[PDB]
């Protein structure tokens, strides 16, 4: 009745669809400002804002839904023909299940292990004939109809059973459809809670991707960040030992002793200790901590405040500091030296900037002319559109090379002012 | 598309080149509609060959949802990669390219 | 129209001074240091105001005893057990910290979630103390350069 | 400093060879030439 119909409309907007979706996320969290305690709602405005909460609460999480309708419709089986083309082609050239009999890895390649017997095996992707191709590339050599048969209203059982399934093995194995699941599954507790359920503000790590260059600026980096927190573990179960062996009068959490006076002389308890303190000081552990006036070992005491007051509280800032600011200064060269290298000799020819601006205005109409580089995927088109029949001998010619997948014919370092004078 | 090879073959005439500048005014309308690349079709030469432009299929292309993945693709391409198959790559990238806008027509 | 009001009142009529801004332009590399990163600074802002509309959730569901800016309980014993109150408590104590929330707070000594007070403290005194202040210096510095 | 000597080394190996040391270009003016150029013409460990 209108099934297929609206089916458009889903993934027609369905980036507008997700935009909406996270726009709700914010006036979801937005009225838990609102709270008092036991768990009040207060609504100092027109008192049928909880209602509508009450609305909302459900309607965002229908929106969310939706959500994942319009991608189940868009960016689904265009990865699954990308990983179909690339296992046909792949046991095409090399007949992996049939001649290599890959390792136990490849999960993902092992999967496809179960789809090899698939009825309609390209079912979006090209044709079925590369089946009967390859048997004739390998059949006779070591089992012809053994590795053929190897490969190979009224919906009441004609559907593609274990062919579906391999597909929803691979469909689980997503990053964004299982980042949405999870939003899905975040949105659940609607009905259940707002315990969690107004959490549902991380999705902007991955909506705007403005922010995302200082998010890629840490996560570069931070493969050493673990080891930096490492470091200042063991440089504080370091200095959890001396004080231990050597100042616990120095040690006083007391409340001047008069109490039942605090002094870790636990190892355990003095490291976490400075774990809270001394990490969170400032201005040294010599503050939160006995000063001596007239100790024996009070230079000792002293020369150990001067030594956590800089190895601690300068170093360790500094090393966190110095490498966020070193991952700009990457991440910017990164940048821009990918732009320049655009910026540059051609891609395709890729010879000199200078060299098709030789002639006034020529090295930008040269790209736009001679590389153009969407007209060759057009040509792609033009080709995969007509007949071999009408084909020019540049066109059979130049399709007959892709059919052997080769790509000979891209102009390396000869272009068409470097053809003729 | 063949008067066109024949300036671009043969230039530098004034009998042509005032062909060349006789009436050409659907030429100009002639520019979505025709692509002219450069390739080495086994002349151990340069090859400027020509072909038309689906214009339709090509407004199918000038929707966004895959000029960031196109411009995407150009970073990754700049970034690294076996250097010779980065045309393969480019190759695969297309054939995804031709699959988006296959299924982005029926909208 | 800033001149105007030396007729009217120097309420604001001697605050003329703003105009330094466009006087020299030796002072405007450093303005200008600034101003072309701070799309992204206003970022950082709307990510410092979400981090800590999240990290009001959680003691206001968790350790509201250990919410206390009470004087010591024996006076109208104060803690912040509403959200947005704690939120803007955060706001205006646990930004301007630099010793960490664990500071300006209860402190365990024997609680069930003790460890799990601890490790709030921690990663406060991490992630924001640490992280943020440098987000901006390192922005200022790649500016900089 | 030393993110800069790092890089600087890795372009100095990824530039023209070490042994001719004339144009990673050079021998890649032929298509795929110059990584087997090293891998042939220098091919280091092959001295050794
Ligand atoms: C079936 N099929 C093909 O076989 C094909 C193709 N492009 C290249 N080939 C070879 N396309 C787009 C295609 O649909
Ligand atoms: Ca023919
Ligand atoms: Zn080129
Ligand atoms: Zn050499």
């Amino acid at each position: 009745a209108y099934q297929q119909k609206l089916l458009n409309y889903f993934a027609r907007n369905f980036y507008n669809m997700r935009m909406l979706a996270l726009f709700v996320a914010f006036a979801i969290n937005f009225i838990l400002l609102f709270y008092k305690v036991v768990h009040y709602v207060l609504e100092e405005s027109s008192g049928y804002m909880e209602p509508t909460l009450r609305i909302l609460a459900i309607l965002h999480t229908v929106i969310s839904f939706f959500c994942i309708i319009g991608y189940y419709c868009l960016k689904v089986p265009l990865v699954i023909f990308k990983r179909e083309k690339e296992v046909a082609r792949k046991l095409e050239f090399d007949g992996l299940y049939i001649t290599e009999q890959p390792s136990e890895d490849d999960i993902k390649g092992q999967w496809d292990r179960l789809v090899i017997n698939t009825q309609s095996f390209p079912n979006n992707y090209w044709d079925k004939f590369v089946k009967r191709k390859v048997m004739d590339k390998y059949g006779e050599f070591y089992g012809r109809d053994r590795i053929s048969e190897l490969l190979g209203s009224a919906v009441l059982n004609s559907i593609d059973v274990k062919y579906q399934m391999w597909k929803l093995g691979v469909v689980f194995t997503d990053n964004s459809f299982l980042y949405l699941a999870w939003y899905m599954t975040m949105s659940v507790l609607g009905h259940y809670n707002n315990f969690f359920f107004a959490a549902h503000l991380l999705d902007i790590a991955m909506g705007f991707k403005t922010l995302r260059t200082i998010l890629s600026s840490v996560t570069h980096n931070g493969k050493q960040l673990v080891l930096t927190v490492g470091l200042l573990a063991v440089v504080v179960y370091l200095y959890t030992v001396v004080a231990f062996n050597f100042f616990r009068k120095f040690y006083n959490k007391s409340e001047d002793g008069d109490t039942p006076d605090m002094k870790c002389d636990d190892m355990l308890t003095c490291y976490m200790f400075h774990m809270y303190v001394g990490v969170r000081a400032g201005g040294g552990i010599g503050d939160e901590i006995e000063d001596p006036a007239g100790d024996e070992y009070e230079i000792y005491r002293i020369i150990f405040d001067i030594t956590f007051f800089f190895f601690v509280i300068v170093i360790l800032l500094a090393i966190i500091q110095g490498l966020i600011i070193d991952a700009f200064g990457e991440l910017r060269d990164q940048q821009e030296q990918v732009k320049e290298d655009m910026e540059t000799k051609c891609f395709i020819c890729g010879i000199g900037n200078d060299y098709f601006d030789t002639v006034p205005h020529g090295f930008e109409t040269h790209t736009l002319q001679e590389h153009n580089l969407a007209n060759y995927l057009f040509f792609l088109m033009y080709l995969i559109n007509k007949d071999e029949t009408e084909h020019t001998g540049q066109e059979s010619y130049v399709w007959k090379m892709y059919q052997e997948r080769c790509w000979e014919f891209f102009p390396a370092g000869d272009c068409f002012r470097k053809q003729y004078e | 598309v063949l008067l066109t090879n024949l300036s671009e073959h043969m230039p530098n005439d004034t009998r042509l080149q005032t062909f060349l500048e006789l009436a050409e005014s659907v030429l100009n309308y002639f520019q979505p509609f025709l692509g002219r690349i450069e390739i080495m079709g086994s002349a151990k030469r340069i090859e400027r060959v020509y072909f038309e432009i689906s214009e339709s299929s090509r407004t199918q292309w000038e929707k966004p949802q895959v000029k960031e993945s196109k411009r995407q693709f150009i970073f990754d391409v700049v970034n690294e990669g076996g250097e010779k198959e980065k045309m393969e790559l480019f190759v695969n990238f297309c054939e995804d390219t031709i699959f988006e806008m296959q299924l982005a027509a029926q909208i």
